């Protein structure tokens, strides 16, 4: 499965889109 | 603080921030107790931590009201699924957030777009699986999956809700364009904005 990204989402200084579970 | 916060991506089930009505997609969390969350550290996490199972104040940004709101949360080891909230967030900006948003205006029958469910004028496209990368935008992605299905989060302003919604590009439809609806961009086509 993979997650849907707000388009206001950006990429990280690795290419990644990581996000937290909190 | 400033306009930073932690957007809300989604809540797990029987939450605490399911149970006090955090709103995933919509939500940016701005502030915990006296705390602004204006930078990516633990303090979020920490302060949830040192107040387990103790009711906790936040400060909520949310797109659709446009308007900050104070919401209690109860964070528990005792809910059953993971994490003290049962939220995932991304650090970002609320700033110009609602502006990346795509209308869809009026749809053609048979198009790409119909076949889809993309709904006329109440249907708002605000992600997709795919990551843009800095100026790409909803149309980048329209144009590199000709003939490829495209995975699309779909806001729909009349139900009041959001679905996964499937599209392929295709220049040779018959019709015009390869999407066979309109689509729009700016300050009418956003998401509107609710009372409440």
């Amino acid at each position: 499965s993979n997650p849907c990204i707000p388009f206001f989402y950006r990429a990280d200084e690795n290419d990644e889109v990581k996000i937290t579970v909190i | 603080g400033g306009a930073e916060g932690f957007h809300l991506h989604g809540v797990q089930e029987n939450s605490p921030a399911q149970q006090a009505g955090l709103e995933p997609y919509f939500d940016f969390i701005i502030t915990i107790g006296h705390s602004r969350l204006n930078k990516e550290n633990d303090t979020l996490k920490a302060l949830l931590k040192a107040n387990v199972e103790k009711p906790v104040k936040l400060e909520v940004f949310n797109m659709k009201t446009m308007r900050v709101r104070e919401v209690e949360v109860v964070p528990s080891n005792m809910w059953g699924g993971q994490g003290l909230l049962g939220a995932s967030v991304r650090f970002c900006s609320f700033r110009r957030a609602s502006e990346q948003v795509w209308h869809v205006l009026d749809v053609e029958p048979s198009s790409p777009a119909a076949l889809a469910g993309l709904r006329p004028y109440t249907d708002y496209v605000v992600g997709s699986d795919q990551i843009l990368q800095e100026s790409e935008d909803f149309f980048t992605l329209i144009e590199s999956h000709e003939g490829k299905p495209l995975k699309l989060m779909v806001y729909n302003s009349k139900s009041d809700s959001c679905r996964e919604v499937t599209v392929t590009p295709n220049a040779a439809w018959g019709g015009e364009g390869s999407l066979g609806c309109g689509i729009g961009y700016g300050y009418l086509h956003r998401i509107p904005t609710q009372p409440p």
